[PDB]
């Protein structure tokens, strides 16, 4: 019986872990992404901007 | 090529195949000439006129009550990226859309088409027929089904799963390796000849599938075989 | 003897002899479910088999 | 009339000279700088290397053009328009470099759209079982690292499958020539290699090339001379012989 | 990295947590439980505990 | 009508993630889940259909109001088409009652024609 409710305690703080550190991933990844989608906003504006006034 | 074709269509009222090849180097060389030609670029550095061009060559492309042209029209996507402004100006113009995928080509699945992007305006219940739409959908939604399987299994096992969508995955894999075929022209690069299958015989394998009247054979067997009785006879060589 | 499919894995994949073992249970057993099995373990010290038992939990 | 082989050692510096000729010629930019015919300067190039009918003299051009990416990031603008342009490529990556896999091929990318037709009848008949003894091994791990549980038909994918990534290595400037390499496939796929340990495939590949310089020397004629697979029976006979002699540890 | 291959890793990692958030979610009941039937056990484990010390000596 | 209807999808839509796990019994969750696949069965609908707004209140009603509870989510679609045949048949009172009104009809006659139907109708 201390075997199973160790087993099922153990479970569930292992997977609050997991969640956790998934969470704080998906944070930082997010981060990531919206610094990637400013520079390649940036960059297609200033090539499309240097092609007009190239003429 | 066109007008080669539309003399055929017009003067004569045939019915002309109209194969292009890759409908992405048209756009290319367009939006190579127009940065000489004195134009301003546009978003991914294509010619302004992309729509333009791409529709006055595409509806002349078309079917009139003196003759009818069908055209299969290859289409390169470049970087896999479907969003790409060609590719998608492309689709407004299509009837029938068959998507290949590099993850079906790695794992050995040719032709590689992909089972839920493709699309067709002829697949409706007064068109092919009620049994034909019932398997198709039938067919698509256990693969979609699953698709979503695959990421619990990834972390908890396949013994994890219960005993329904057990069955749906045993039958889903076997689905996925029977849309699977061997063709005429990949003799040269497996040495095996293909097969041409009728549609009858293609549902009436699927639905058997379906029904699981096979469920008993081993899951390789149903690569590249074709017919329905060349899987049975494939698992009879290799065993079961 | 082991208890649970772990650690019959981990003690196969080493060379150490396992007597007696029982894999699949409810997460709430019932009085009747390892009865069997307690009972055989009982037995092993009964007919001399073996000369004491430790349990580690 | 006669063959030639060409090495273009960087395309990708060839592009940035281009580019950097046509910015200070005042020609409008395209993506990335790049003029709008980068695409038609590489597809322009690379049209030549063709194999010419008899009429013309049975003459012929292989090109080998080089890329250079950055971060393994292929999806770029010049590799894609490379890679677009070939009739085929070759994948070389870190990851497998410093996992011991020298040279680093990267089996499931790399494709050849001239599959067979190039090959002699040997090679034809015996790769065709080693693409699909690596493949099945690779896909097998692909899914997962170990899975719920193994079959021993699985353990077996997976210990002929690391017996093929042992054979596959090879050393810097030592060409192996195409009958000994038909040789080694032929004892690794029909299974002589089984018994063999993973750390001793490689001293076993040697010695076995040794072996058959000394005593296989009708074998290697025969194969040189007819381009065919050997008796199954003599080959068999010669393998299991060099297994007698050499030394497991 | 590029733009497609961050949102394909947001993607998976949000599966990840969702399926971790649900297995936490059941073990915790199944914990609970656990802990009903270990005080459940207790009575039948003190009368044995107290029968044995006494008769055994 | 919209409102239950609305907080039962917003129920279902979340609680995805528990579809495989808890597979047994459990006091509320199974409830939810088992209401939130009858609304989505519901709210399927035929190419070329329009469904006039009379009947759409009564399926939604019949729906919400927990008299699709006890009939597998395989008959759902089936259970409403065969309800609308029912409807121009039997209940044009309350149809009348709801296109000259835009309201509810009597709850007790509403609930009986439910339970009329429910009668005939065969579950397969």
């Amino acid at each position: 019986l201390d075997a199973k409710a160790s087993e099922h305690a153990a479970r569930m703080t292992a997977m609050k872990n997991a969640t956790d550190n998934a969470n704080e991933l998906i944070r930082t990844l997010t981060l990531s992404y919206n610094r990637a989608r400013q520079a390649a906003i940036t960059q297609e504006i200033t090539e499309i901007v240097a092609g007009a006034n190239a003429l | 090529g066109l007008t080669m074709a539309e003399y055929f269509r017009d003067e004569q009222g045939q019915d002309v195949l109209l194969f292009i090849d890759n409908i992405f180097r048209f756009t290319q060389a367009g939006s190579e000439v127009s940065a000489l030609l004195g134009r301003m670029p546009s978003a991914v550095g294509y010619q302004p006129t992309l729509a333009t061009e791409m529709g006055q060559l595409q509806e002349r492309i078309t079917s009139t009550a003196k003759g009818s042209i069908t055209s299969i029209q290859a289409i390169y996507v470049p970087a896999d990226d479907y969003t790409d402004p060609a590719p998608a100006t492309t689709f407004s113009h299509l009837d029938a859309t068959t998507n290949l995928e590099r993850k079906l080509a790695e794992m050995g699945i040719y032709p590689a088409v992909d089972p839920l992007a493709s699309t067709s305006r002829a697949l409706a219940p007064e068109i092919v027929g009620e049994e034909h739409y019932q398997v198709a959908r039938k067919v698509q939604q256990t693969l979609q089904r699953y698709k979503e399987l695959q990421d619990i299994i990834a972390i908890l096992g396949m013994d994890e799963l219960s005993d329904e969508d057990k069955l749906v995955v045993h039958r889903a894999r076997r689905i996925q390796f029977f849309l699977s075929q061997n063709f005429h022209v990949a003799e040269q690069f497996t040495g095996q000849p293909g097969s041409y299958v009728p549609v009858k015989e293609t549902v009436r394998g699927f639905k058997e599938i379906l029904e699981g009247k096979y469920d008993h054979l081993p899951e390789d067997a149903f690569r590249l075989v074709g017919r329905i009785e060349e899987v049975v006879e494939k698992a009879k060589a290799m065993g079961v | 003897i082991v208890i649970g499919r772990v650690g019959l894995s981990f003690f196969r994949k080493r060379n150490m002899p396992v007597i007696l073992d029982i894999t699949r249970l409810p997460d709430q057993p019932s009085f009747a479910d390892i009865k069997e099995i307690a009972r055989k373990t009982v037995g092993l010290f009964a007919d001399g088999t073996f000369d004491e038992l430790y349990m580690y939990y | 009339g006669k063959h030639v082989l060409v090495v273009y050692d960087d395309l990708s510096k060839q592009a940035a000279a281009y580019r950097e000729l046509s910015l200070l010629l005042r020609r409008p930019p395209g993506r990335e700088a790049y003029p709008g015919d980068i695409f038609y300067l590489h597809s322009r190039l690379l049209e030549r290397a063709a194999k010419l009918s008899d009429a013309k003299g049975g003459g012929s051009l292989t090109a080998l053009p080089f890329v250079e990416t950055q971060a393994g990031d292929i999806s770029a603008y010049i590799p894609t328009n490379v890679i677009s342009i070939t009739d085929g490529q070759i994948f070389l990556q870190s990851d497998l470099f410093f996992s011991g896999v020298r040279p680093a091929i990267n089996a499931g990318l790399s494709v050849s759209r001239v599959g067979g037709a190039a090959q002699i009848k040997a090679m034809k008949k015996v790769a065709g079982t080693l693409r699909l003894d690596l493949a099945a091994y690779r896909e097998l791990e692909a899914f997962a690292q170990f899975g719920s549980d193994l079959d021993k038909a699985t353990q077996a994918k997976l210990a002929r499958g690391a017996r093929t990534v042992e054979v596959l290595k090879q050393d810097l400037h030592q060409p192996i020539p195409v009958e000994k390499q038909v040789l080694i496939i032929y004892a690794l796929t029909r299974g002589f290699l089984d018994d063999i340990p993973v750390e001793d495939v490689r001293r076993f590949e040697k010695e076995f090339y040794l072996f058959l310089d000394q005593n296989g020397q009708h074998l290697l004629e025969h194969i040189r001379t007819t381009k065919d697979l050997p008796n199954e029976d003599d080959l068999n006979k010669a393998i299991e012989a060099f297994k007698k002699t050499f030394v497991v540890s | 990295a590029s733009l497609r291959d961050i949102k394909t890793r947001i993607n998976a990692t949000k599966k990840t947590s969702q399926i971790t958030k649900a297995m936490e979610m059941v073990s915790t009941s199944k914990l609970n439980r656990a802990e009903q039937n270990a005080k459940s056990f207790v009575p039948y484990m003190e009368k044995i505990q107290e029968v044995v010390a006494n008769v055994a000596l």
